[PDB]
RNA sequence: AAACUGCGAAUGGCUCAUUAAAUCAGUUAUGGUUCCUUUGGUCGCUCGUACUUGGAUAACUGUGGUAAUUCU
RNA sequence: UGGUGACUCUAGAUAACCUCGGGCCGAUCGCACGCCCCCCGUGGCGGCGACGACCCAUUCGAACGUCUGCCCUAUCAACUUUCGAUGGUAGUCGCCGUGCCUACCAUGGUGACCACGGGUGACGGGGAAUCAGGGUUCGAUUCCGGAGAGGGAGCCUGAGAAACGGCUACCACAUCCAAGGAAGGCAGCAGGCGCGCAAAUU
RNA sequence: CGCUACUACCGAUUGGAUGGUUUAGUGAGGCCCUCGGAUCGGCCCCGCCGGGGUCGGCCCACGGCCCUGGCGGAGCGCUGA
């Protein structure tokens, strides 16, 4: 109902939900097998990821995604895009002549799972890399850590 | 027009220099691999197929 | 470029083979081969520079071509054979046997064996893989496929082949106290014993490695090869025992040789 | 010819940037494979490293699987329904991946018949052959009966599945790529999809 | 000798016109691909005329065309 | 069964399929030649190699990606999105991941931390000259990467080329001709013309 | 202000010029798809030359059933390129 707003049937790839079984069981709960799998790393799978029932095949639980490469690290600035936002990352260039720095700072688009709800402007972030997900995009969020003005 | 002919039983082949429209007339708007009655070249060929 | 390339220049040929720079312009490019072109010594620079056998490199052909080397058991006519890490060289013809060590200053040795101990060698597991009909096969460092290895065999272990037969006769897990060697980066040609190992998570590991003299340090995973176990190693060992001077004791050595000479 | 590179697309911050280098083979792009319905006709493509690739035009048959109850067979494709991407394929009944089909029933009919002894896709009206006859109502022992009554038990489909039984056509969804393998493989629709396939094609009307 | 077959001819050599996050350098990844050749492993694992099957093409021998070609 | 930090990994089981422009499962060559039988035969067996081949592993790579880093210019302040610009879904094509392309959708993406545009007597580095300590200038040039073969474009073969001492056209030059035709690419070594202050033997 | 010369600026106007872009209208050539079929074969139908078996009336003659080598003519018969 609410999963389903495209114009194909939105499915997960590797849970089969056409078996069949008596009237006993049909009565109980249609309840699909929710299929997920642990990135490494130490990261742990958010409650929402197992519990949900979002189709995401770019999500790095619930999708066919691998995590490898760096690991990294953004603020939050813009999140207007379907399914994925725009971090800003800030650092200091050392200039030999003047023994000084001048601040720099890059924009990653990455992309953000449903499994991470309630994410606001300005907390930070711990995204992954994966393979090239669209023209610009090759990060996948890991980890939503809030801002200190949380209360 | 020149006619270069090859007999292939005996394998032997002959250049003969032939002047002459009417001997080519039979020839004429024809197309490769046909086959023709060669009686118009004279006497000698009366029955051949080329 | 459009494809592989087949030329190596003399200056931009592996530094380890002690090449001079005025001789020419190419150096022997290496063969493909069981081991890598930086990581291996080709049959003509062994045969000519090493050992003065030949002079040229058309004695050295002359050399191949009647069948007198044998690497490994098998005779090789190729002159840029890639020969490498732990392999045994035999002339029949001068009843010479040799293996491929590393010495302490990161170069192939040229270390003479008893034959008794040519008829073997040690190779380090590469990959463990389950084949079809679920067959366990086995991957070494010098591309060795072996079927059916023992099941408690694991990466980064050492086995000891039977050149002859190619098949296993026993072997050495990979646990603290071994005795390993350095096959790779700034510590090459030092040999010690494994004091501990960091794991480092998507990423490579860290093994610490201290020699006899009781000097320590460092290597990725990659670069270890395990020799013996405990202090005992299953192969002889160069001239050096693979304990790497410092310049100044060099220095003292040296002075001390020539001072005795004489 | 064709190129699939990405040096002529404009940069991220919307500049657009000069090549540097001209077309170069591993980036060139074929035209696409419209495969229709009808007698088989493939061509084969030599492409990168020397393989081969089955560039299907025509195809009219292929083996679909109903996965409830594991039942692979060959059946003919007979039409094309509904297509998530565009709706100009449907038009010239073009076969592509995830494409939904109409595929014959009478094989899936064969081994029901055969294994559960019921009938299925039959009229009320009860016509029968004496072929049908002895494949339902045979002659078998005591030990050989116990085992059919007991897989009468798990006998029932949906009414939907009995339904397209009914009208001899069932509906398939093609899982193989059809310009790349050569072959349209897939299986066949049941569930909570079938329903969401069948109110799609409902709507399109 | 010639000719058919096989391999190489995608290496090397030259120049710096284009090219300003492009090239390139250090550092990582392919768990997102292809790979002649070398080396090692498989190659009675399929239950369904063989004591060796078929038709042509060069080189060769002869007849030629064009002012002219590594044409035929 | 076995492995990784992590598989939709490897291996196993089941129902089928398996492209006529067709996957494998040897109708190939050389050298030494010997043991066995109720036997002299349809005689049986046997050693080293060479060549070939489906599929794994290895070697040489190649190709796409991640992070950081480049000279002047605001008398260049907003740019991108009709003809993809940013993201989503399903497909096509591709050796693979991807607006690479298609259809339907959302309104996105970049920028005084200098976006976008322009210039460069700009191929990039390893390096070179000068230098108390800082620094300034150069790097076409023998090593490592890139690009090109008069300018564009499109291809055949092949494992690998958008190849040019391969082919096919257009654009500009240009050779022989019996006027019907045929044949071209020195930024490879010498050498010649021109150009210039400026550079060697057919 | 009156002499003598140079550089740099405007600006009646249109030339010798090239180079770089694009709007529209044509567009060589390769590649892909759908057609096309000059021509070259193989299989059937007859005929006469030739070799293996067998069957029949049989005595060194001639037919039947298969194979087998060639040759000549049909069928818009079939099929492959
Ligand atoms: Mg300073
Ligand atoms: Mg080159
Ligand atoms: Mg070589
Ligand atoms: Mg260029
Ligand atoms: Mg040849
Ligand atoms: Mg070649
Ligand atoms: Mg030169
Ligand atoms: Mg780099
Ligand atoms: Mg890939
Ligand atoms: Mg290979
Ligand atoms: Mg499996
Ligand atoms: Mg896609
Ligand atoms: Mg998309
Ligand atoms: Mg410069
Ligand atoms: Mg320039
Ligand atoms: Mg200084
Ligand atoms: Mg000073
Ligand atoms: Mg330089
Ligand atoms: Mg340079
Ligand atoms: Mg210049
Ligand atoms: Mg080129
Ligand atoms: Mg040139
Ligand atoms: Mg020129
Ligand atoms: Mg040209
Ligand atoms: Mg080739
Ligand atoms: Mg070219
Ligand atoms: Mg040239
Ligand atoms: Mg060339
Ligand atoms: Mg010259
Ligand atoms: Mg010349
Ligand atoms: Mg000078
Ligand atoms: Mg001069
Ligand atoms: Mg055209």
């Amino acid at each position: 109902a609410d999963i389903q707003t495209e114009r194909a049937y939105q499915k997960q790839p590797t849970i089969f939900q056409n078996k069949k079984r008596v009237l006993l069981g049909e009565t109980g709960k249609e309840k699909l097998p929710r299929y997920y799998k642990n990135i490494g790393l130490g990261f742990k799978t958010p409650k929402e990821a197992i519990e949900g029932t979002y189709i995401d095949k770019k999500c790095p639980f619930t999708g066919n995604v691998s995590i490898r490469g760096r690991i990294l690290s953004g603020v939050v600035t813009k999140m207007k895009m379907q399914r994925t936002i725009v971090i800003r990352r800030d650092y200091l260039h050392y200039i030999r002549k003047y023994n000084r720095f001048e601040k720099r700072h890059k924009n990653m688009s990455v992309h953000l799972s449903p499994c991470f709800r309630d994410v606001q402007i300005g907390d930070i972030v711990t995204v992954g890399e994966c393979r090239p997900l669209s023209k610009t995009v090759r990060f996948n969020v890991l980890k939503v850590t809030k801002a200190a003005g949380t209360k | 027009m020149k006619l270069n002919i090859s007999f292939p039983a005996t394998g032997c082949q002959k250049l003969i220099e032939v002047d002459d429209e009417r001997k080519l007339r039979t020839f004429y708007e024809k197309r490769m691999a046909t086959e023709v009655a060669a009686d118009a070249l004279g006497e000698e060929w009366k029955g051949y197929v080329v | 470029a459009r494809g592989p390339k087949k030329h190596l220049k003399r200056v931009a040929a592996p530094k380890h083979w002690m090449l001079d720079k005025l001789t020419g312009v190419f150096a022997p490019r290496p063969s493909t081969g069981p081991h890598k072109l930086r990581e291996c010594l080709p049959l003509i620079i062994f045969l000519r520079n090493r050992l003065k056998y030949a002079l040229t490199g058309d004695e050295v052909k002359k050399i191949c071509m009647q069948r007198f080397i044998k690497i490994d058991g098998k005779v090789r006519t190729d002159i840029t054979y890639p020969a490498g890490f732990m392999d045994v060289i035999s002339i029949d013809k001068t009843g010479e046997n040799f293996r491929l060590i590393y010495d302490t200053k990161g170069r192939f040795a040229v270390h003479r064996i008893t034959p008794e101990e040519a008829k073997y060698k040690l190779c380090k597991v590469r990959k463990i893989f389950v084949g079809t009909k679920g067959i366990p096969h086995l991957v070494t460092h010098d591309a060795r496929t072996i079927r059916y290895p023992d099941p408690l065999i694991k990466v980064n272990d050492t086995i000891q082949i039977d050149l002859e037969t190619g098949k296993i006769t026993d072997f050495i897990k990979f646990d603290t106290g071994n005795l390993c060697m350095v096959t790779g980066g700034a510590n090459l040609g030092r040999i010690g014993v494994i004091t501990n190992r960091e794991r480092h998570p998507g990423s490579f590991d860290v093994v610490h490695v201290k020699d006899a003299n009781g000097n320590s340090f460092a290597t990725r995973l990659s670069n270890i090869f395990v020799i013996g176990k405990g202090n005992k190693p299953w192969i002889s060992l160069p001239r050096g025992k693979g304990i790497r001077l410092t310049i100044a004791e060099e220095r003292d050595k040296r002075l001390a040789a020539k001072q005795s000479s004489g | 010819g064709i190129s699939r590179d990405n040096w002529h697309k404009r940069r991220k911050t919307g500049g657009k940037r000069k090549p540097y280098h001209k077309k170069r083979k591993y980036e060139l792009g074929r035209p696409a494979a419209n495969t229709k319905i009808g007698p088989r006709r493939i061509h084969t493509v030599r492409v990168r490293g020397g393989n081969k690739k089955y560039r299907a035009l025509r195809l009219d048959v292929g083996n679909f699987s109903w996965g409830s109850e594991c039942c692979t067979r060959k059946t003919r494709i007979i039409d094309v329904v509904y297509n998530a991407s565009n709706n100009e394929l449907v038009r010239t009944k073009t076969l592509v991946k995830n494409c939904i089909v109409l595929i014959d029933s009478t094989p899936y009919r064969q081994w029901y018949e055969s294994h559960y002894a019921l009938p299925l896709g039959r009229k009320k009206g009860a016509k029968l052959t004496p072929e049908e006859e002895e494949i339902l109502n045979k002659k078998r022992s005591k030990k050989i009966q116990k085992k059919y009554d007991e897989r009468k038990k798990n006998a029932k489909i949906s009414s939907l599945l009995e339904e397209q039984f009914q009208q001899g056509k069932l509906l398939a969804c093609i899982a193989s790529r059809p310009g790349q393998c050569g072959r349209a493989d897939g299986y066949v629709l049941e569930g909570k999809e079938l329903e969401f396939y069948l109110r799609k094609i409902k709507a399109r009307k």
